[PDB]
This record gives C-alpha cells, structure tokens and sequence, in this order.
C-alpha cells in the first residue's frame, strides 16, 4: 500500500535478500526479506510524504547531489566498484533499505464459557488483556509470529519501523502472518533452480568460441 | 609438537607433576586413520547406624 | 581421592576406549539372574509323618 | 581444522542390560556426574561419543 | 486452557468433558458459581466439578467403601473419578473406541453417583 | 566454554581449502622530505640562510 | 502419436492412482478438522454438511460408507450424462 | 604483564580509540575471571586514593 | 576460572587465566567481527564399522560385512574453524606466567 | 534399543515417549528398506537434472577443480525428455470427485441417520427463527433436504471440502511436482496433515524421508514406521506449534547464534576401511569396496542457516483393547463391540470379554535437539469400520518398481546413455579444440 | 547482533526498532537461501 | 532382473565378475522394456 492505494511491483532477483526459508521454493515463507534498491527524491517523498520530519527532508534536500562518520573519519571503501554501502548515489538516488522481519507477540489463548448456552468459546486477546475472574475464564499465554516491518533512506532517515499494517492473516492461526513479498523458486526437489539460460548457456558458450574460429578464418 | 614449533619443549617443564589435558585430535584432510577414544566413570557410596 | 566417611570403601574408577564384560564386572554392573520359576526339591521319601 | 573421534566396542553389547550394584551415571558436559536410570549400556556410551 | 482439551495443531480438540476450574467456590465466588448455563436458568458449579453431557459430578462429596469395590471406582471423590475415568481419552478425541470407552465409563459414574446420593437422602431424613 | 561459542555467529564457506579478506587503509598522506635544493642545484643545509 | 502414449501411459497409469489415495487421505484429514472448533469450514459446508458431525460416524473412512474419491471413465459419462439432460430438460 | 596498572590501561583502551570512534561508542567491557575483578577493584581503589 | 584446564595457578590466589583482561568488542564494525567458520553448511560424519551385529544402531546380520569379528566400530570426523576479521578491534591483556 | 509398545497406557509415560524420539534422532538413519533404493543413488538422478555431473558415478577416479582439463562438461538431454511427461500430466483433466459407488442402494441403517439429521436440524430452526418470522423460510431451506438421502450428504460434504481446498491450495501443482519425482527415484510421497487447525497436503522429499518396517509393499501406507527429516524455518515452527512450544522452548529458539546459508551431513554404514579422504567438504572412499563417494545422506546437525531442524516420528505401537459380547435387550442378538482397556465388564447381563493387541498410530517430534512436543497418539487416526487395527499415518505415496524389486526410474534407464553422451561430446570438444 | 524478538509490546521501543535496521544495513553483500544462486552468478544470466 | 537393468554374466556365457565395471562387466541396455510397456499401455485402454 502507497499512496493510500494497493499497488503491485516485482521485486528484482537481484536486489532481495531472503532470510530464513525453511528448504522452501516460495518467497512468502520466509521469516526474514530485506529489499534495497535506490530511488529517486521524487519516490522517498511520494510514498513517505506524511511521516518524514522536516529534518529528514532537509537530509534528502541538502545532500550534496554530485558521507563522512561522527568523528569526521572519511570511508576510504566507498570509493571501489565490482567487476551498496554507499547512502547516496552519484545520480542522486538514495540507498532504500527494507526490512521486514517476523518478531514474537505475546497473546493470550482465553477459555470462555457462554452465558446463554453451556458451551466453551475460544479467543486469542493481546497479552495486555486482564483475565475475567469470577466467571471461569481459563487463560494460557502463547508465543505468536508478528510481521514487522522498517525502513531506513540514506544512512540518517529511519521511517515507519512500526508493525507492519497488512498482517496477512489466517482465520485459526493467531501466527500464520508474512509480507507483502509473494513468490516463488523454479526448482526441482529442494535444489537451486536450473534454469532455461543456465541449462543453454553452455551451448552459447560453445557458440561463440567457434564463430570466433570462423571469424578469424574469414579474415585470413 | 605441533604448532609450527621447530626448536623444542623446555626440559623444566617435563618434569614430574605436570598436569596434561586432552585438547582435541586433529587428522590429516587426505587418507586419514581412526584417531580418538572416550571415557567413563562410576560413582561411590557412604553408609551410617544407630 | 581419599574419604568422606569413615565407611566410604567405594573409590571413584574410571578407564578408556574399548570396554569388555571385565569393565562391567569391576565396577558392579553385571550380577547374575535368579530363575525364579526354576526351583528344586531334592528327590526322597520322606517319613517324618510315619 | 579437521578432527576426528573413534570408540570400539564389542559385538556382545548390543542389548547387554546393567545389573546396578552402584548407579551407573552420565559425565555431564558441565563437568558434573548426573545418576541415570537407564539400563542398557549402549545408551552410556553413546552418550559420552556426542 | 488444559482443563479436559487436546488443543494441539493449530485445533481445539475435545472429548465431551468440560472441567471446571478457576471460578471459586459457591460461598467464595460473588456471582456463586461460574453460571456456565441458562436453562433450571442458575446452573452454578465450582472449581472441582466436572460436566458431561449435561451431568455435573460433584467435588464436594466423597466416594462410599460399598460404591468403591462396585463401579471400580478410582478416585476419592466422584468429580475426581470422573477426572480419572477420562484420562485415556485426554490424548485421543477423536478415537472411535475411546469415545464408546468414555460414555460407557461415564454411565457407571452418573449410576453411582445417584446411588450415592440416594443413600446420603435416606439417612439424614431418618 | 561452550555458552562462550555460542555468541559468535556463523557463516557458511564454498569449501576451499583457506579465506582471505581485504583491509584497506586512507587515501590521504604525507610524505617526508628527501632534501630541499635551491635555484643553483646545491643542497639547502640546516646552517644556511633564508 | 497415441502408441507412443501408449508407451508412458503406465507412469500416468499409477500417477493417477496416487492422485486418488492422497485426496482419499486429504478428505479424512479434512474431516478431523471438522470437529476441531474451526470457523473456516462454517464458511465452505452447508447447513446440511456441518450436520453430519454429530452423528457418531464420521471418525471412519468414506470407503467403508460407500463413497470413493473416483476420477474414472465411467464417472465422467456421468457427468455429461447429466448434463446433456439437463439442457434437454431446459428446452421443453 | 605482572603488576596491573589501570593508568596504562586507560592509555591503551584510548590511544586505538582516540578520534576513530564516537563518544557514545567507547563502552569498554573487559571480560574476565573472579580473581580479575579483585585485581581490577583494587587498583580503581588505588586511583580514587589518588 | 577453569581449574581443569588452566592449570598454572597464580601467588595471589586463584588460577592465573583469570588475571586475564580481553576487551572483545570495541566500537561498531558494520559486520561480524568474530564469527565461526563452516565448510558447506554443517558438514559431519556418522561412519560406522561392524562384524555381524552393530550394538550401536542395534543390527543384527550384515550383507556387506566389515570385518568378521564380533565388533562395532564408530567413526566421526567434522572440519571447523573461527575467525576475527579485524584483530585491532580486540585487546587482550595477559598475565605473563602463562608464558607467550 | 526400542522401548517395549506392549504396554497399559498408564505406562505409556513423559520419558517413555521422549525415549522414542531419543531413538529415532540417535539410531535410524538406516535407510534399509527393500523396495526403495539409497539415498545417494536417487540424488545423482536430481542432481543430473539440474545439470552436475559426478566423475566418481562414471568411472573409478584416480577432480575437485571446476575446470575441464581434468573435468567433464554435461549436457542435458534428459530434462526434455521428463518435460514432455511433466508437461501432458498438466494437461490431463483434473476432476476427483467423491462418488457413490452404489447411490441406488439405500438400506435402513442409512435411513434412520438421515432422520436422525432431519430431526437435529429441525431443533435448530426453532431456536434461531424469532416466533415464526423466519421459521417458514427456514423450513423451505430444508424441504429439498427430504429428498435427499444419507448417501448424498456424505458426499456433497465430502466433495465440497476436496473442491475448496484443491482450488485454493492448487493441489496439481502439488501433484505435478510428485509426477516429476515419480520420473526420476521412482518414489511419489503425499503427506496430509491438520496445521494450524486446516488440512494441509505437501509432497515429501524422497531424500528426506524414512519408510521402516514394510513388507515388500508398494504402498507408503503400509509401512510401520516413518521419520521425516527437514531443515524448518523457526517462523514455521511457530505457525505450527504455536499452542504447545513451552516458553523455555521459544528461548531455544531465540538463543540462536545468527544465520549460514546441499551437504547436511554423511553417514556411511557398513564401512569397508578407515581411511576417509576430505578437504572441500565431501567424503572420498576406497574405490570399490565402498561408495568412493559420500553425496550427503543424512541431516544431522541441528541447525543449519537460521533453519531449524524438525525431526518427526511416526510410528505403530500397539494398545490392548477388549471385544466385548453383549446380548440386545430386545432380542437374542448377540452384539460385538470394541472397548479400551479401561473399561469394566458388566458382568451378570453375559458380557464375555477378550482381551486384543491392537495397533494405534503415534507420533513425536523433536525440533533441533532441545524442544521435544508433540508425544502424544496421533489424532488423526486413519481409521476403518470392522478393522481397530488398520491405520496409517499421513504419509500416502507409492513406489513405482516391478514384483517388488528397486524401481528401475526414467532417468535410471536414461542416465547409461546420457553418461555415454558426455564421454563422446568430449572428444568432439577436444576435436573442436585441435 | 539481532535483538530479542521475545519480549513485550511495551519493550520494543524507538531505539529497540533503530536496532533492528542498523543490524541489517550492510547485510545486503552477502546470500542466506539454501535454494538461491548468488547474485554474481544471475547478473551473468541478465 | 532384465526389466530391472540387471545383467547376470552366468547366464549369457560361461564365466571364468563381482567388480562392476565394463572393462569386466557389460553394460545393459534395456530395450526390452519399451517393447513391453506398450502392451500394458494397451491393457489400461481397453
Ligand atoms: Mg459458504
């Protein structure tokens, strides 16, 4: 949900880091799912416009649009690209970090008998909830997976670390909850996929290397 | 001796009382032999009267 | 190592590696079974009663 | 590192039940000797090869 | 809650028997009883008595040395025999035969606790 | 010891038989002096004028 | 191509009766959660289905009642059986 | 060493940490034995003398 | 404090590998500084060598006989390892009767 | 040693069940089963469909280095010949509906439960309806239902739990992942369980699952004794066991040290030799009296990445029962039925009894090493009308062998050839090269 | 460190929840999925 | 044994073994399999 509204994305194979899946080729049982992508200003303000202080907007005004540690120490690794780390981007697009994490909530499995009929009823409250003795409520204190989510923009904006809002819940699992994150692996029987390129590339790797041999016998 | 150790162990403390502990059995990584064993024990009692 | 009471003839024992039935015997582990089904009267005519 | 453990034992233990004249107890990972109420003598050993 | 209940696997399982805990005496308890029921419209119970199938098994009573050896009874009090007649189908709801094993050990108890009764009627009116 | 090992995390190795990991230090730097020349190529001594 | 399925039609052959026993399997599963305080499945039985609980059967299977989870031939003749008459009875 | 002195130990836990880290980023927990906390106790006792 | 395996006691009472002071955790790293080393996921063996019975996993006959003595011998073998990343983030300090 | 199932279930005790568990985690990892091959054997047929390709399962090895100098580049021509299998199963029609199998026979004991639901439907109407403002058209609800007979509402209840939950859970896609298992090891597992108060199905891992005590049977549901083995999530571990994990077990999973994320762990039973060659992680042999090899063949340690490991036992022991022989009161019917062992005879009214050893499926489980829930009989107890014996768990599958041999699978008949294509692409690669 | 997921409602305050997120920064190098490739190895597959 | 993939050396000639590997051994090719299947192929259709 941005913008009030529900919107769907895919989320870039690349750019997913997936905690905690149990031998599963889905994405929504995991129990941990950290995305990060850069973004533009435009997109930090048109999803996070209404809990941003006026001091995290000044941080994604007044970046430098081409960061520096407490005790002034430059961070010499910030300078180094592969064949993250690094808050702001030389287009000026801030480092987005995810985090969505399933924490532990106390609740309450609460005994109750009906007042009209003599039969038991089951509840699930919070466990701030005081039991009602004097009318024979029995009350057991479970342990219950809670979908958490946050946000941190840059290195300095930390935003919406909350509960996460959408709980995707389940009508008799108190702890059946997960993300927004839904997918799915291509796999075979608990494997890593082998994929349509992967299982032609080397073939194409074949190709090349006799095209190549054609190609120098072209020039001579 | 293992760890590298090239020039040896001082005779002072080979001597007589020295305590010595097991630390643990490493192997070869290619064709190794069955190392290590295990240890046992048993309790005791007391007895009164009247 | 020594003893707590007076009648403390037990000594805590201990040993390594392969244990056979002696090891079980030594530290009183291992008694023999009583057939309990199993009982004899030693054949006679007897004539207490005569 | 790469280590490596080893226990042997003989074929006769394999339901070998323990007549305790003295309790026989379990070396406890924190040091300590805890009684057992076990009487088959491959669950003792299995317990101090772990 | 535990009290008569399997609640294992995200279910909650029952066999017939509703234990009554945590309300508090007749005398002890404000509302005197735990009012399970509006049918007499009080039907008032307390922290020992068992229900099954609309029958209560009292706490406060004790178990006659004559129902004892007949019944085969096994607890000292009838709610505390009803409380051991079920623990064979505390694991097992669903079972088919600990079902018939139940109500059948169910009437014994609801048969002996009216002849209990009976004879407490009988010499205290005598 | 053992709840001493237990706080430290884990990480999953492709094998191999050995790890190497890359430390860095800071761009910036001074450099000492050699010896200073004046206009005519001689040295500049430490008794010698402006 | 039909001989050539000929030939794999004994993996289908034994496949589809796997498909039968694990939804043989499912449906007594489905049937303990019935009486498991579950208000899901007030939602997708009837009146008339969450009736049936409370007569003392439904603890055994539905093969000793009379009822088997069947995808055959004869079954979807049936199915069609049905329905080709029930377009003739619309008409008329 | 073989007499603790907490003057160079305060000397040694800052000269690393001078102005690399921050002022809310020098908690400086020593871990250590029973007999290392007395050794520990009485030389901040010699400090507060001071 | 171990007095099983350190065994050099210290002239001020007590063992002297708790005179030892070590400053594990200094400032903030941005990644595990000391974490344990582990080759494929754990990796362990369970080897198993018997004659006609195996008392440990209670086996009476063998097909494919080991040796053909009345035997039964475990085998287990694991590889393992720790690191620190940055040993400037660790103070150590050291009583010198344990020697270096 | 297995504790002794010949026991009253007062004996059945907290350390006797936790003893069974303690049993199965440290002893069986068998894996001797007379149907069903090894597990080293059916993971070469996975891993050469996801294209690696083992140089000690096409020769005797005299390497580890991934270049092909000294190694052997695949390629693979037995996936399109599986996806061609995989691709029409898809494709068949898929309509499983409970049926009938004689709707045209309807006896009394059928009819007298359907005026038992009538008359139990018909108290509900008159409590809900407020003094007949809904009392007339609740009874035209029910009017249809006087036509209906017992037979049909079993099975418009029994097809309207498998037509919900095979549209919701896509349920083949859960079949058709298990017909590419049935193509490749030749074993199609199913297990049907209640998590998290519904019923789930899910497709087990032909490597990660161990079938005990059957007798050349085909069938999974035949077997007396099944362990299964899995590395779970600890949030599925709470979804599942939210209701019995005591809160010292949530601590064991809280004090976790972090994460690590296809070699579990190896074991070799019945091992020729002591001499084990290993530094990149897998285990080499002697080279014939052995396996030469050692492709991971167990899950032993108890946590791997975060994932914790779910050890579950299921297993038949045996409860004593009593056959009771009651006269009706009506008539000169001698009745049978089945009681516990709890239960006394109600002697002087001729009920004879005899005492029965009977089969009861239980089960346990062990999460990692520490938490032990679950012990308890199975509460899903396949059961079955004349028979207190027949059960089974929920594991439901099948092996596809002839006359009770190894199965002989598609890849297995496939894999000489496709072994056979690498050696001669080989020499076309070297010939290419030169 | 990760920091304790078992706690109450009350507990999981602002720095608690600051906590969370400073622990994953800089967790994004590395893969954690037993049934994922590496991202070195799909960016050659793109 | 033969629908099975298994070969007995005792039964095509006279052997003068136990290490199984085609330099001794012969390796199977199992043919006679799809000329069966087609025939019980045909009994699930009629
Ligand atoms: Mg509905």
């Amino acid at each position: 949900i941005v913008g009030g509204e529900p919107v769907i994305e895919r989320v870039n194979p690349l750019k997913i880091r997936i905690f905690k899946s149990g031998y599963s080729n889905k994405v929504e049982d995991a129990d941990m799912i950290i995305l990060e992508d850069y973004w533009s200003p435009g997109r930090v303000i048109d999803t996070y416009y209404d809990v941003l202080s006026p001091k995290d907007i000044k941080y994604i005004e007044t970046m430098p649009d081409y960061a520096v540690d407490q005790m002034d120490n430059i961070d010499e690794r910030y300078g180094f690209v592969n064949q993250s780390l690094l808050p702001y981007d030389l287009a000026g697009n801030l480092r987005v970090l995810r985090l969505y994490w399933k924490s532990k909530r106390k609740i309450l499995k609460v005994k109750s008998y009906d007042p009209e009929t003599g039969e038991e009823e089951w509840n699930f409250y919070p466990e701030n909830y005081v039991v009602n003795k004097e009318a024979g409520e029995e009350v057991q204190s479970f342990w219950v997976n809670e979908a958490w989510e946050g946000t941190m923009i840059g290195n300095e904006i930390f935003v919406n670390m909350r509960p996460r809002l959408i709980q995707y819940n389940r009508l008799n699992n108190p702890s059946r909850c997960h993300f927004g994150i839904v997918g799915s692996i291509y796999n075979l029987n608990d494997s890593r996929p082998f994929s349509l390129v992967d299982m032609m590339k080397p073939y194409n790797y074949l190709y090349d290397a006799i095209h190549d041999r054609l190609n120098k016998a072209i020039a001579s | 001796l293992m760890g590298g150790n090239t020039q040896g162990v001082p005779a002072e403390r080979l001597q007589q009382g020295e305590r010595f502990s097991i630390e643990f059995a490493p192997v070869e990584k290619e064709l190794s032999r069955k190392v290590g064993d295990v240890r046992f024990t048993s309790p005791v009692s007391m007895r009164n009267e009247w | 190592a020594g003893k707590l009471g007076k009648f403390q003839m037990l000594g805590f024992q201990h040993w390594k590696g392969l244990t056979s039935d002696n090891h079980l015997g030594a530290i009183f582990q291992q008694a023999p079974q009583k057939a309990t089904n199993l009982m004899v009267q030693l054949l006679a005519f007897y004539r207490g009663k005569s | 590192t790469t280590i490596r453990i080893q226990h042997k034992v003989a074929g006769n233990k394999l339901n070998k039940k323990l007549a305790m004249g003295i309790p026989m107890v379990r070396n406890l990972e924190s040091g300590k000797q805890v009684k057992d109420t076990a009487n088959m003598w491959m669950h003792y050993v299995d317990w101090e090869v772990e | 809650a535990f009290g008569g209940w399997l609640n294992t696997q995200g279910g909650d399982f029952t066999n017939g028997v509703t234990f009554i805990n945590e309300g508090g005496s007749h005398e002890e308890n404000p509302y005197q009883g735990i009012q399970i029921g509006v049918d007499g419209a009080p039907n008032l119970v307390e922290q020992g008595e068992v229900v099954y199938d609309d029958y209560v098994f009292s706490d406060r009573m004790e178990i006659p040395d004559d129902i004892r050896k007949e019944y085969k009874l096994r607890g000292k009090t009838f709610a505390k025999a009803a409380k051991s007649a079920q623990r064979e189908s505390e694991e097992r709801p669903n079972d088919p035969l600990s079902t018939k094993g139940l109500q059948a050990a169910m009437e014994r108890i609801a048969t002996a606790q009216e002849e209990a009764r009976q004879r407490k009627e009988a010499h205290r009116e005598g | 010891l053992d709840t001493f090992l237990n706080s430290f995390p884990t990480r999953e190795f492709e094998d191999d038989n050995e790890y190497y990991w890359d430390v860095i230090g800071s761009s910036r730097r001074n450099i000492p002096l050699v010896e200073a020349r004046d206009e005519n190529g001689v040295v500049v001594a430490a008794n010698a004028a402006n | 191509t039909l001989q050539s399925s000929h030939i794999t039609e004994w993996l289908f052959t034994i496949h589809d009766d796997v498909k039968k026993r694990a939804l043989e399997c499912f449906l007594e599963t489905a049937k303990v959660a019935l009486k498991g305080r579950n208000k899901k499945f007030q939602y997708i039985l009837s009146d008339t289905s969450t009736r049936v609980m409370e007569i003392d059967g439904d603890e055994f299977a539905e093969a000793d009642y009379g009822l088997v989870v069947d995808n055959s031939n004869g079954t979807q003749e049936l199915q069609q059986k049905l329905d080709t008459l029930a377009q003739a009875a619309l008409q008329t | 060493y073989n007499t603790f002195s907490l003057k160079l130990l305060e000397d040694a836990l800052y000269e690393l940490s001078a102005s690399k880290l921050a002022m809310d980023d020098r908690l400086f927990v020593i871990k250590t034995g029973e007999r290392g906390a007395i050794q520990f106790h009485k030389e901040v006792l010699k400090t507060v003398s001071g | 404090d171990d007095p099983v395996r350190n065994k050099i006691l210290h002239p001020m009472g007590g063992v002297a590998f708790s005179y030892r002071y070590d400053i594990w955790y200094i400032g903030t790293m941005d990644q595990p500084n000391i974490f344990k080393c582990k080759i494929k996921g754990d990796n362990e063996y369970r080897g198993y060598q018997w004659g006609i019975r195996n008392p440990f996993t209670g086996q009476k006959g063998n097909p494919y006989m080991s040796f053909d003595e009345d035997s039964a011998v475990i085998h287990r073998m694991a590889t393992l390892g720790v690191c620190v990343l940055d040993p400037t983030r660790t103070m150590s300090l050291i009583p010198a009767i344990l020697q270096g | 040693n297995f504790p002794r199932q010949m026991l009253p279930f007062s004996k059945k005790t907290k350390q006797w069940r936790k003893d069974c568990l303690l049993w199965a985690n440290q002893k069986t990892f068998f894996n001797y089963s007379l149907v069903r091959k090894s597990v080293i054997h059916k993971k070469i047929n996975y891993d050469l469909l996801n294209g690696r390709l083992h140089m000690s399962d096409l020769e005797l090895v005299l390497i580890k280095a991934a270049y092909i100098p000294d190694r052997l580049q695949h390629y693979p021509i037995m996936n399109s010949k599986l996806n061609v299998l995989r691709g029409e199963e898809s494709k068949r029609v898929f309509d499983f509906k409970v049926v009938v199998t004689n709707p045209n026979a309807i006896s009394e004991i059928e009819d007298n439960k359907k005026n038992e639901l009538l008359q139990r439907l018909q108290e509900m109407i008159t409590d809900t309806s407020i003094s007949e403002d809904e009392y007339n058209i609740k009874l035209e609800k029910l009017n249809d239902y006087y036509t209906y007979e017992w037979q049909d509402i079993r099975e418009v209840r029994a097809n309207e739990l498998l037509n919900h939950y095979i549209k919701e859970y896509d349920i083949p896609l859960i079949f058709n992942n298990g017909f590419m298992d049935a193509m490749t090891c030749g074993e199609e597992i199913y297990q049907c369980d209640i998590v998290g108060g519904e019923p789930v199905i899910e497709r087990v891992n032909p490597l990660k699952i161990r079938i005990f005590k059957s007798g050349y049977s085909n069938k999974v549901e035949d077997a007396d004794m099944i362990i299964l083995e899995d590395y779970w999530s600890p949030g599925r571990v709470i979804d599942t066991y939210y209701d019995v994990l005591s809160p010292k077990d949530i601590k064991y999973i809280e004090t976790m040290p972090d994460y690590i994320g296809e070699r579990y762990g190896f074991v070799n039973q019945n091992m020729i030799g002591d001499e084990i060659t290993v530094r990149d992680g897998t285990y080499f042999f002697d080279p014939a009296n052995l396996f030469t090899e050692g492709i991971a063949n167990s899950l032993l340690p108890y946590d791997l990445a975060g994932n914790l490991r779910v050890l579950r036992l299921y297993w038949k022991s045996k409860r004593k029962i009593l056959k009771v022989k009651s006269y009706d009161p009506e008539t000169g019917e001698e009745e049978w039925n089945f009681y516990p062992e709890n239960y006394v005879v109600n002697k002087e009214a001729g009920e004879e009894v005899q005492s029965f050893w009977v089969n009861e499926a239980w089960e346990g489980t062990m999460i990692g090493n520490e938490i032990f829930v679950n012990m308890r009989p199975r509460l899903i107890q396949y059961n079955r009308l004349n028979n207190p014996s027949r059960c089974h768990f929920g594991i439901v599958g099948s092996i596809y062998n002839l006359n009770d041999s190894r199965p002989f699978s598609l890849v297995d008949m496939m894999k000489p050839y496709n072994y056979l294509y690498d050696a001669i692409h080989d020499r076309l690669n070297k010939a290419i090269a030169s």
